[PDB]
């Protein structure tokens, strides 16, 4: 039958998203976006909750004060309608499909007492929507700019009345009032003088005095209501680095400001002097409160999470992440608690028990696209698009060699031989350069090339003697490391992004976009079965057991399945992926499973067969 | 032992001097740090230093920066010695009246002294390797003022150019044929032999052998630099028939004036080609030989082989390379001059030619011929009515007299073009006498 | 190493400057506080084109921005990019623009002309080498005209061996904002035609059918309007800041462009032109980058280039391409087009390659081309100076301020002068 | 706690060096052309 | 490589290339976003004859949509497969079609038809070695019937050696759903004859009679006539976009069916046509396909084949066959229906087969007929021209809006010598 494996842990934080990082008023759990799902995090005893159903990545995401309403956005795609789905927190149901933006959401706010939810759209849109929550459809809405301006890009709610809504975005202050009686919102501009500024980051304090804007400007803009006019502006020497990206108006008298070079700053605004300041590596997005305000929650755009503390500011990183897509994932040959993802600027190192970062190179702005341990240990071998093969340090991070131009449209996969002498590489051109290391030299053997496209995985027989080239052109080539041509060519109406051999060296599995599993033998390259395996989506990523009884596999369909192969009936599948599947690895312990996505989180399984 | 200094004028000069380093280093096992790990093989473009760093014996000049920049910044920052390459301060903009007069004299001499200190520590040289275009202001007038003071201070030696040549079609620039009829003008009787390398036909050649849709300038300065890297090989390597640049020297030029010859290879197959193919001897100097691996945009059959010699390079067999040219004699599509029945100097060498990170095929056999022919009058007289044509009504002629320019020599160099191509119609004709 | 001295005179040249630096500063990575935070060692490399080095990292660029009224100052330093520019190079003057040549040049600018050029030699001494100066203004109106030609006077007479690019925004006849626009483009245009050595005409009529049509704007601003301005003005200038193969500047832009000392007139054009709706169906490529760049609707001063043969042409390229594409589709353009072009000049289309192409994009085509078609825009000034000077009206003022009937006899008959060639050259 | 390396060059997703990508979608080449006479090109 | 531009003009032609681009995009694998999600990798190799590109591989068709009413074009848009076509290909205008050949072709048609041939241009020089332009219109109406003829003599004009393939709807003798189609028709079908090289005739009483008869539906829909017109849009271009045995493209359909260059005018068939009952007592193979195919009932064009002689005929097959089906049935029909196919011609049936059968079926065949047949339909039309024009009614809109009595005195003369080589080639 159809069993679930366990859901150990996951690592992955979304934190382009403006006011993304919240925290529930229960003082325990963190509500934090990533990928086609909301994570729910207990800080105290460490289990991960999803909130499941989107379909696309998630834009934004708000909490009612009261605290038992979530509201979430999507960036599906263009011209088709954008969603809002309107949770409810103690029970996790989705209890309406809230629908009307031709874009995506890019604002969403719940009233002080929650009776109204407003949906400030994207910028296809541009339009403030009221949504009541009882009814739960809209109300009234209307075109949230002006014709003569730019979009708004943020809205926030009252804080003891449900009637003065504030939007702001590219110099599109605007103070609007419902007029439930008549149903209509009334648009009230605002200016500020001479001051045409850009806002990113918008808040108010517990009473209705003023609100705060933050500026692309690196200044801090209070406004008054009420009067629908500026009142004081920001640090007008030492204007914030980049700018002020995250605001939020503490209750007693001061503000917390956040740049976009991680600046946090504790200000108090007759001038807005940093009276504590706090270098945060990645730029601030979200900034929430813990209950009264004694700590705080800060989401970095580097999708670092810190919780610091207001009566000292002393930092604790509590969960780092993958800022974007993941690529690969790999074990070294013995130890299985420690375990490397590449990503699209950095690889960095897993500690696996605890699931923290331990070492992480930071290659500026260049994709890696696979990684590989050698055998004895000393060097990680990475594929960047650089058209580069560099090897970084295992412990400290150094550059022992960069293998400069060795493939033309990047390099996408990369394995080691057994014996510590062969690099096989693989690009988007087809070739199948291997390259041989010495004590300081590396060569160029022979360039064996028959592809006509990408180069998806490169798997190394266990002798060294023979490899498998997974290509997007539907050819899997059983290469040959002795004498370098090639042995058998299977062929097929697919594009391979997986391929892996039996454990002991028969039949070599290949999956793809045809959403179908296949053995192939390696004599006449010929096919022994073809076996399902996805309802809707490529599969991409495959590891056998090195037993050689079952496998793990995960695509495109969010959802990881493992087969078993003298069978192939879904033997245990697990669930939980916000976002298309890149690779899955079985540790060499045979004990744990590890998923990396294109959303960027990096998600743990059990292995659950002792074979 | 037998060394010769490049020169590298011009951003062509750069980037294709970028292209012939990066072959040098693997050609000699050279890793761009100057070391090499673990024979007087290098001593000939690279300088031996204490710790093992070779630096090369080039000069990269140009007149405004960030080409330079890219080799001071990428990733062969080390392996050349930092002030070697010479900058200046001020692009010369496509005139040559400021590549020749106004600005070449802030940095002539520093250029100058660096080719004497280079030239110092050297003990047998065998002359200048020159790279640039018959295009921009810096790889004209530059290279035009390098030909006037290296006429005076070394005028025994070989000067050897390999220019990049306006394409008869495509082109560049409006004031190209302003640029390089002055420049040929001033370096006609300076200039020993002129290797003549076009884009348009290093176009045609990688679109249809080498199978590239979409290259950019680095192919044709790669495959520049692979022609470079053989006509100096036999010097470096040893073979059967050894080849220096003197002797290329004596037999390619015929007449005071007449030294302009085409280079051209041999397979420039891209490897799906390759294994189906023989790569032999014979078919490879019949691909030389064919009118569409010519490096220039002419028609040998409109015109007359005049003198060339073979450069090969590899495991070649010299039965076979005599038999290769004993069915080239035959053919009358190929035909040669009436009055030199040996017009072939053969060379060969024991060395494959390399194979770089870049997309030309692991071979084991190469030529390059370099051939001196009568049908590149055509190429100058397209070039030249299009000086005619502009300079009808004085087309741009104000922003070269006011750097310093005079009206006539604009006439002086196009009488002496008149007078080149007279010697070219002049040495066409078959005896009668 | 080179860099340029920019200068904003009056409304149109300040807000069209201040464009510019928000465009120069988001390609470069400076914030609007003026610390570099970039993603790449090349914006670094030659960041000493437009800005000066401040303390701790605090780029200030190096822009005279001068008004004879403090009304857009204020509008400038409030603006998004406002804190950038020093609070000390700001030269206004409290008194009135008029949009009166003689008010704006033998009156107030005379007077502030002494503070201006102080401060433009100030920029101009704080040199290693400079290349020369941009000026954005106006003919249409004062300040712009009157102050910016004699600034464009004193500064050609004070360094004469620098390349100068003025971008002038200049009257459309669909509409007009100023009745003396007329006068004020012609005593302009007198002492634009043997000064200047480029000159690029910005025509608003133009400007808004390529917001019409090839953006498929509804509601193009002034903000979205002077974008474009500042695209094609960052297009001259790319090579000079960034690598690339075949890099073209100022100077080689003018030497290969302009065949004669008085035809320097040209009108530019931006190519990555794609509407919000329909960049999705765009399969950006270097032969319909071409199609763009060469269509008669991306011009950006209002004269068809059906109705007049191209002298010279040059196309910067910006991003990562090849250049066979290139070279092929210039001569496909080229030999398609032969009665479009010039005989008597062969291969006259300049090509730049630059490897760094804007930020949110991957491949841009800057268009600058001197073509015969200015008449449609100076016989058109020129048929409006003729209808309203016979008549002596609105030039009361004009005499009243300290000019007589002789210059602007001179300034009519100069662009009859300037006329002649370009046509003579239109039939050969 | 956590290890870095940051590279020494910042470079840019403009000034690699490679072979540049067909905007046709180069496995099933779409917008497509022959060789002069003929030819499924190089990828 | 052959590439087909396709025009759509008029509301019934907007339609039926609205119902094609569906049953293409079907047969092809993309969904209505545009990018791809098949099967099979044969379907993309050549996708160069219908589909232009986009970034990401986001396929969108080379359609120029035209008509002079903006209304139709939102139903497009509004449509299945409406997000899938070029907003600036979306060529309209703020006028009215009026159902009037003279408004559509003297008129705001030929003020429209510059800015259409501009988008026909950008469509035609973007490929390597075009071949055809396909118009999808109605002669009976307006746009299609001016604006159409307009725009075939203009691309005629332009591409003198490329070929018009110009399915039309002609009117019907039960029904008119407008009092103006003789006259539309004639005026139509007089630039017809002399520009088109392959004009298919599709008779709505025809599509009537096949989704009556054979296909046995209740309810029909102009959806379901647009389909079987797809079906045959489909069938004439299958050999361009999928490999199989003996291929004969759109040039080597027309040398082979046009035997002179008047006689051009086909009339089209599908047929695996059987009803949702019916497909269980079908036999499925290739006797029935040739039956179904031969008969005087899937004839889209209502003319029935009994009543005059097949000068030419091609069947293209599609679907895993061997020849021994085609061959011997083809010469079995050639050779008993002898008194049918004119006897001066031997073996008068072009063959041509592709491997892949369209989506959903296993074996189709899709006829196209140069019949005697076509003189009922144009000889129709010159009774219901000459029963109006004697009067001189519905037709002073015809002399308001430009035109001329002899105007019309030439078509119907042309369109009755059109009506001799049809009689004379059927009696020898
Ligand atoms: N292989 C190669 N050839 C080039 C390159 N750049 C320019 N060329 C050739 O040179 C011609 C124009 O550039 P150059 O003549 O070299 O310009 P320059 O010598 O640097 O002088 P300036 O333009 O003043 O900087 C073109 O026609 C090209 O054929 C390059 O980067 N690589
Ligand atoms: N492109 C562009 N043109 C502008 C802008 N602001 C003003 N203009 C034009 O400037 C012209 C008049 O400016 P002008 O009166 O000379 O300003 P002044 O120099 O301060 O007197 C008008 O025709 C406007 O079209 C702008 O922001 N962008
Ligand atoms: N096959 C097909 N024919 C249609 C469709 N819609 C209309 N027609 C035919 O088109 C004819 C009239 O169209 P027409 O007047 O030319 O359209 P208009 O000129 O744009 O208004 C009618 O006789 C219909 O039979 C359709 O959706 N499919």
């Amino acid at each position: 039958e159809v069993a679930k494996l366990e859901l150990e842990a996951v690592i992955g934080f979304n934190g382009h998203v403006p006011t993304g990082l919240k925290c529930h008023p229960d003082q325990e759990h963190l509500i934090y976006p990533l990928g086609c799902t909301i994570l729910i995090q207990a800080i105290k005893t460490q289990e991960q909750n999803f909130l499941h159903g989107h379909s696309n990545n998630v834009s934004c995401v708000t909490i009612s004060k009261s605290g038992v309403y979530i509201a979430s956005g999507q960036v599906t795609f263009m011209g088709f309608k954008a969603d809002i789905i309107l949770w409810d927190y103690k029970k996790r149901e989705l209890m309406a499909r809230l629908s009307l933006h031709k874009g995506k959401i890019e604002a969403l706010a719940f009233s002080p007492n929650d009776l109204y939810l407003v949906s400030l759209g994207g910028p296809d849109d541009g339009s403030v929507v009221v949504w009541s929550i009882a009814k739960t459809e809209a109300i009234c809405g209307s075109p949230a700019a002006g014709l003569n301006v730019g979009n708004a890009t943020s809205v926030v709610f009252s804080q003891c009345h449900d009637e003065m809504f504030v939007t702001a975005g590219n110099g599109t202050i605007r103070v609007w009032e419902l007029d439930l009686p008549n149903r209509k919102i009334w648009p009230t501009e605002c200016q500020t003088g001479q001051m045409k500024r850009i806002v990113m980051s918008i808040s108010m304090a517990s009473d209705d005095s003023f609100f705060y804007l933050g500026t692309t400007t690196g200044d801090i803009l209070k406004m008054n209501p009420r009067t629908k006019l500026l009142a004081d502006t920001g640090p007008a020497k030492d204007k914030f680095s980049l700018g002020v990206s995250a605001i939020k108006c503490l209750k007693t008298g001061g503000l917390l400001v956040g740049s976009g070079a991680g600046l946090l700053v504790f200000c108090r605004s007759p001038s807005y002097k940093p009276i504590k300041k706090i270098q945060l590596q990645g730029g601030i997005t979200s900034i929430s409160l813990r209950g009264e305000g004694h700590q705080f929650f800060v989401g970095t755009e580097e999708s670092h999470i810190y919780r610091v503390n207001f009566t000292d500011f002393k930092e604790t990183l509590v969960t780092t992440c993958h800022f974007e897509a993941v690529e690969d994932v790999v074990f070294p040959f013995g130890t299985a608690e420690l375990f490397a993802t590449c990503a699209k600027k950095d690889i960095r190192v897993w500690h696996t028990l605890s699931n923290r970062e331990l070492l992480r190179i930071t290659v500026p702005n260049m994709t890696c696209h696979g990684i590989d341990f050698m055998r004895d240990g000393k060097s990680l071998i990475s594929a960047w698009d650089d058209g580069k093969i560099r090897a970084f340090a295992p412990e400290t991070g150094r550059l022992m060699y960069v293998i400069s131009n060795a493939h033309r449209i990047g390099v996408t996969a990369v394995a080691t031989t057994s014996d510590c002498t062969r690099v096989i590489s693989g690009g988007g051109e087809g070739e199948v350069r291997v390259w041989q290391i010495g004590h300081q030299t590396q060569k160029l053997e022979e360039a064996l090339k028959e592809h006509k496209s990408s180069v998806s995985c490169i798997r190394v027989k266990k002798n060294n003697e023979e490899c498998v080239t997974a290509s997007t052109d539907g050819t899997c080539i059983i290469w040959d490391l002795v004498r370098l041509r090639r042995n058998q060519m299977i062929l097929a109406n697919t594009l391979f992004q997986c391929v892996c051999y039996h454990p002991e060296e028969f039949q070599i599995i290949t999956s793809g976009t045809d959403r179908k599993i296949a053995y192939w033998e390696v004599f006449d390259g010929s096919g022994i079965r073809e076996l399902d395996g996805s309802l809707s989506g490529s599969i991409n990523g495959m590891d056998i057991t090195p037993e050689g009884v079952h496998f793990v596999t995960g695509g495109n369909d969010h959802l990881v399945k493992v087969w078993d192969y003298n069978e192939g009936e879904v033997t245990h599948v697990g669930v939980g992926h916000s976002g298309n599947i890149t690779r899955v690895r079985i540790s060499p312990g045979n004990e744990y499973i590890v998923s990396v996505s294109a959303d960027g989180a990096i998600l743990r399984w059990k292995y659950p067969f002792p074979s | 032992q037998r060394e010769c200094i490049s020169v590298h004028v011009g951003q062509a000069g750069v980037q294709i001097g970028n292209a012939c380093w990066e072959l040098y280093c693997l050609e000699h096992g050279i890793q761009p740090d100057g070391q090499m790990p673990s024979d007087d093989s290098f001593n000939t473009f690279f300088s031996e230093t204490g710790a093992g760093k070779h630096v090369p014996r080039a000069v990269f000049v140009d007149l405004e920066p960030t080409v330079i920049d890219e080799v001071r910044t990428g990733t062969y920052r080390q392996l050349f010695h930092p002030e070697q390459l010479i900058t200046g301060k001020e692009d010369a903009a496509n005139n040559y009246a400021r590549g020749h007069y106004t600005i070449g004299k802030e940095l002539i001499d520093l250029v100058l002294d660096r080719i004497r200190k280079l030239a110092d520590q050297c003990t047998g040289l065998q002359g200048f390797l020159i790279f640039h275009s018959f295009g921009g202001g810096t790889g004209s007038g530059f290279t035009s003022l390098l030909m006037e003071r290296l006429s005076v201070d070394y005028g025994k030696k070989s000067k050897l150019e390999f220019s990049i040549y306006p394409a008869p079609q495509v082109s560049t620039a409006v004031v190209e044929p302003y640029n390089s009829i002055l420049t040929t003008h001033t370096t006609l009787e300076h200039s020993d032999c002129a290797f003549m390398v076009d884009n348009e036909a290093i176009y045609d050649i990688c679109r249809r052998n080498l199978d590239i849709e979409r290259p950019t300038y680095t192919n044709l300065n790669r495959l520049i630099s692979q022609i470079v890297s053989s006509i100096t090989a036999s010097l470096r390597f040893d073979g059967a028939l050894n080849v220096d640049l003197t002797e290329f020297q004596t037999n390619l030029v015929p007449y005071p004036r007449i030294h302009f010859p085409l280079a051209t290879y041999a397979p420039v197959i891209s490897a799906e080609k390759a294994y189906h193919e023989q790569l032999s001897v014979a078919e490879i100097t019949n691909a030389c030989f064919e009118p569409a691996n010519q490096m220039v945009k002419c028609d040998p059959r409109h015109g007359k082989y005049m003198a060339c010699c073979l450069l090969y390079r590899g495991d070649v067999v010299p039965k076979d390379v005599n038999a290769a040219i004993a069915a080239i004699k035959t053919k009358r599509s190929i035909q040669f001059v009436d009055w030199c029945p040996t017009g072939f100097k053969v060379g060969i060498n024991y060395q494959p030619p390399t194979v770089v990170p870049g997309d030309l095929a692991k071979v084991q056999r190469a030529v390059c011929m370099l051939s001196n022919t009568t049908a590149i009058a055509e190429a100058w007289a397209r070039l030249d009515h299009k000086f005619d044509l502009m300079y009808a009504k004085r087309a741009f002629v104000h922003w070269y007299v006011g750097e310093g320019m005079e009206e006539g020599e604009f006439s002086e160099a196009r009488e002496d073009m008149a007078a080149l191509e007279k010697d070219y119609e002049e040495v066409g004709m078959d005896s009668v006498e | 190493m080179r860099e340029i001295v920019h200068l904003q005179a009056g409304q149109c040249g300040n807000q069209i400057g201040a464009k510019f630096w928000e465009v120069i500063s988001d390609e470069h990575g400076i914030d609007p506080t003026g610390t570099y935070h970039g993603d790449s060692d090349l914006q670094l490399e030659r960041i000493n084109v437009y800005y000066n080095e401040a303390t701790g990292g605090k780029y200030v660029p190096r822009a005279v921005l001068v008004d004879l009224e403090p009304g857009t100052m204020d509008s400038v330093r409030s603006g998004p990019f406002g804190q950038i520019f020093r609070p000390d190079n700001f030269v206004f003057g409290q008194s009135g623009a008029g949009n009166n040549w003689a008010k704006g040049h033998y009156t107030e600018g005379a007077e502030l002309v002494d503070s201006v050029l102080d401060v433009v030699r100030k920029e101009a001494e704080s040199c290693d080498c400079l290349q020369g100066f941009q000026l954005t203004h106006s003919l249409g109106g004062g300040t712009g005209s009157g102050m910016g030609t004699l600034l464009i006077s004193k500064i050609r007479e004070e360094y004469p061996d620098r390349i100068m690019n003025t971008f002038s925004v200049v009257p459309s006849p669909k509409v007009s904002d100023t009745v003396v626009e007329p006068y004020n483009a012609t005593l302009s245009v007198h002492q634009l035609v043997e000064n200047t050595d480029e000159t690029y005409c910005i025509d608003n009529e133009a400007l808004y059918d390529i917001c019409f049509r090839t953006l498929k704007l509804t509601t193009p601003t002034y903000g979205d309007l002077n974008h474009l301005v500042s695209a094609t003005m960052s297009g001259v200038t790319t090579c000079l800041r960034f690598p690339g193969q075949l890099n073209a500047d100022l100077r080689k832009l003018a030497v290969n462009m302009v065949p004669f000392p008085r035809l320097h007139f040209f009108m530019p054009g931006f190519a990555p032109l794609t509407s919000r709706g329909s960049q999705q169906y765009r399969a950006l490529t270097v032969p319909e980058l071409t199609q763009q760049m060469f269509d008669a609707k991306n011009m950006m001063a209002a004269c068809d280039p059906r109705h007049g043969r191209y002298l010279t042409v040059a196309a910067v390229f910006r991003g990562r391409m090849s250049m066979k594409e290139v070279d092929e589709q210039m001569l496909n353009v080229q030999n398609k087009n032969s009665s479009y072009f010039v005989e008597w000049i062969p291969n006259n289309v300049k090509t730049a390659v630059c490897d760094i192409p804007p930020r949110g994009l991957k491949m841009s085509a800057t268009f600058i081309g001197n073509s015969t078609a200015i008449q449609e825009l100076f016989k058109r000034i020129s048929e409006q100076f003729t209808a309203m000077f016979r008549r002596k009206a609105f030039l009361h003022w004009y005499t009243g301020e300290g000019m007589d009937e002789m210059e602007f006899t001179e300034a009519e008959s100069n662009m009859n002068d300037l006329g002649n060639p370009v046509v003579t050259r239109g039939a050969c | 706690n956590i290890r870095h390396w940051i590279n020494p060059k910042k470079e840019s997703i403009h000034s690699i060096q490679g072979s540049i990508v067909s905007p046709h979608t180069a496995a099933t080449n779409r917008g497509y052309s022959r060789k002069n006479d003929g030819g499924f090109f190089s990828t």
